[PDB]
């Protein structure tokens, strides 16, 4: 019932706009402007029309930083959906103008998604006793962060490695989150012999890891049996709650 | 529910694990970091907390046995105090109730006891949350069905003068009858059932030769029954019969 | 698994020819043991399942078959002492088909429902 | 962020107090001079923090 989202860095003297325009008749939510820290900055107005929220903000400080949060949690109980359109500009005066196509000239928010691709290379075994199979293959994870960037000219390298638990100890140096995973149903210990991420210096990475796991197969059905087909299934969780 | 073992008297459980408490220390203004949650996984929770000398929860499997697999130990951190754990492990623990009286119509309790490492004069147990459904839809485990369960706190003696909570998960099974009756109660049923019909003939002499047959293939049944079972100091249901 | 069987049983089925009575006794009896092995067998590499599967089912049908013969011989041989020679040759040729209409029947409701 | 709750703040400062002391702003240098103010407040502003419990005593504890 919460949305939170995400915006760029604002020079000192740039402004802020934001509307919201319902769709499918849904109630009009609280909308508020914050900082990083969560200290309340504007908050959202309804006009006499009923039918938008605005909100203007302009930023005084060297660095600005927006976080826009959208109420919904006061609405009505057990709602079947409810959509809006949420339309942002930094210096756009006359928001609700210039076409308002859906393909702006540049992006606004931040970027916090990543790529996920699994691959299988061996079947070490299924055992029918135990419903249970165990798998060889690669996992690779990329996301894109705009810290986390160095100069070339300062190392003389195009990419950077860590490997080991190496990678953890720098991220501790920098705060910086990373995403973690983990699998929903691994049964007992997960042998990874190979645990690798590259640094691309605008600030992409990708993380690397060769792994050999047991998982749990409860789909299992002997109706058929011998005649019978089976499905296996492997699922990778995020420890992390969706916000980040 | 990996899997249930009668012959050692234990079994496995994959699940997850939560703590929480309040404390006004570690705390942290979101203007200095432009955070609103901090997070620490794996071994680096301990650093943190030897540098500002907090003592910290320490709990353990009271009924454990060898080695616990657990592939993710977080903790989260809110300014204002609050700190939550949350650790998925795969463990193996001993079930001392069984009983073979009633065996193979007998029904067993299964009990997960979790014990803090500290004295009752540090941290207690004073709460029981239900973050999520105790007994979970997929479970595995064809044999045994799960008909009820409990949760209680409660705190045991320790040492000479010094007293430390407990947490107990009881689990309450039976045992699905298919298996022994198709292969065990119906193959025994026609071997006498056979034997009597030989009965009708007056043919003396042909009888010495069924009886002393059906001698033998009591013994190669006997023991397959005893390879599922310890060798237990008492006569259940099933050997009674076969004395007969 | 489905090879050894299918001889075993038509081997049974071939003795029905010959008019002996007391060798159905020894080749019944005989096949009720050799069932039990093939029995456990296959639950070797299943877990202890609270439903029955196909090949279950068919071992049931072999269980509860062997033991008519089994009691058709016992009566048959308890005619045949009386005298009542024909009555015992009727049945012979009536278990002669009875024997094979019910194996093709189970073959027929496995094909309908699983395929 | 989650959800909307405003509450108060507790912790540790560090006060600072300068008079026509323009070095003071940054944080740096060290108190000198005289006796600007006295931290002694002249109310005792009394609060109405009263608990009440009951326990049970064992041979154990």
């Amino acid at each position: 019932r919460y949305l939170t989202q995400h915006t760029r860095n604002l020079q000192p003297g740039d402004t802020f706009h934001a509307l919201v325009e319902p769709i499918g008749e849904a109630p009009l939510p609280r909308l508020r402007l914050t900082d990083s820290g969560g200290k309340p900055l504007a908050f959202g107005l309804i006009d006499q029309p009923g039918e938008s929220v605005e909100l203007n903000y302009t930023c005084d400080q060297d660095i600005c930083e927006l976080v826009v949060h959208v109420d919904g949690t006061d609405g009505q109980k057990d709602s079947g959906e409810a959509v809006y359109r949420l339309l942002v500009g930094i210096n756009a005066p006359n928001l609700r103008e210039s076409g308002q196509t859906p393909v702006g000239s540049s992006v606004f928010l931040e970027s916090d998604l990543v790529t996920v691709g699994l691959a299988v290379d061996q079947i070490v075994g299924v055992d029918q006793r135990s419903e249970n199979f165990s798998v060889v293959g690669t996992l690779k994870l990329s996301w894109h962060d705009p810290k986390l960037g160095f100069s070339p000219d300062q190392c003389g390298c195009t990419v950077k490695s860590f490997e080991d638990a190496s990678i953890r100890a720098v991220a501790g140096e920098i705060n910086l989150p990373l995403p973690s995973f983990s699998f929903y149903n691994q049964q007992g210990n997960r042998w990874s012999q190979n645990q690798v991420i590259f640094v691309t210096p605008d600030g992409r990475a990708s993380y690397f890891e060769r792994f050999t796991v047991t998982l749990q197969a409860p789909d299992f059905d002997f109706l058929a049996y011998p005649f019978d087909r089976q499905k296996f299934s492997i699922k990778v969780d995020l420890a992390v709650p969706t916000n980040m | 529910i990996v899997g249930v073992d009668q012959r050692s008297e234990n079994f496995s459980v994959v699940g997850t694990l939560k703590l929480s408490w309040h404390d006004p220390k570690l705390g942290f203004s979101p203007d200095q970091c432009g955070c609103t949650v901090k997070s620490f996984e794996d071994a680096s929770i301990r650093a943190v907390a030897g540098e500002i000398n907090l003592p910290l929860p320490s709990f353990s499997f009271y009924n454990q046995q060898g080695n616990r697999w657990s592939q993710n130990q977080v903790i989260f951190v809110t300014p204002d105090g609050r700190a939550s754990y949350f650790e998925r492990f795969t463990v193996t623990l001993q079930a001392p109730d069984f009983d073979f009286l009633a065996y193979p119509f007998d029904r067993q309790k299964f009990s997960i006891k979790v014990d803090l490492a500290v004295p009752t004069n540090m941290f207690i147990f004073n709460e029981i949350e239900r973050f999520q459904q105790v007994v979970g839809d997929q479970l595995g485990e064809e044999e045994w069905v799960v008909t009820s369960y409990s949760q209680e706190i409660t705190e045991v003696p320790f040492e000479r003068g010094s007293t430390n909570s407990r947490f107990t998960t009881t689990l309450l099974v039976k045992r699905n009858l298919e298996y022994y009756i198709l292969r065990i109660f119906v193959p025994l049923f026609l071997i006498i059932s056979v034997s009597w019909v030989i009965f009708f003939l007056k043919d003396y002499g042909r009888q010495l030769e069924v009886a002393s047959g059906n001698l033998l293939v009591f013994v190669a049944f006997n023991f397959t029954i005893s390879g599922d079972l310890p060798r237990l100091g008492y006569l259940t249901v099933l050997d009674r019969f076969m004395i007969v | 698994i489905f090879v050894p069987l299918f001889l075993i049983i038509s081997v049974s089925w071939v003795i029905f020819f010959l008019k002996d009575y007391g060798r159905q006794l020894e080749v019944a009896s005989g096949n009720l043991l050799v069932f039990v092995a093939f029995n456990f067998t296959i639950s070797g590499d299943l877990p202890r399942l609270g439903y029955l599967t196909v090949l279950d089912r068919f071992m049931i049908v072999s269980f509860c078959l062997t033991a008519i013969v089994v009691l058709i011989s016992v009566c048959q041989k308890r005619l045949g002492a009386v005298g009542k020679q024909a009555v015992a040759a009727q049945i012979d040729t009536w278990v002669l088909v009875i024997y094979p209409l019910v194996y093709s029947l189970y073959i027929i409701w496995v094909y309908l429902r699983f395929f | 962020l989650d959800k909307f709750q405003p509450t108060y703040t507790t912790g540790s400062f560090q006060l600072i107090l300068g008079l026509n002391a323009p070095q003071v702003i940054s944080g740096e240098g060290e108190p000198e001079g005289e006796v600007f103010a006295s931290l002694a407040s002249l109310e005792i502003k009394p609060e109405a923090h009263v608990q009440e419990l009951e326990i049970r005593l064992d041979k154990d504890t």
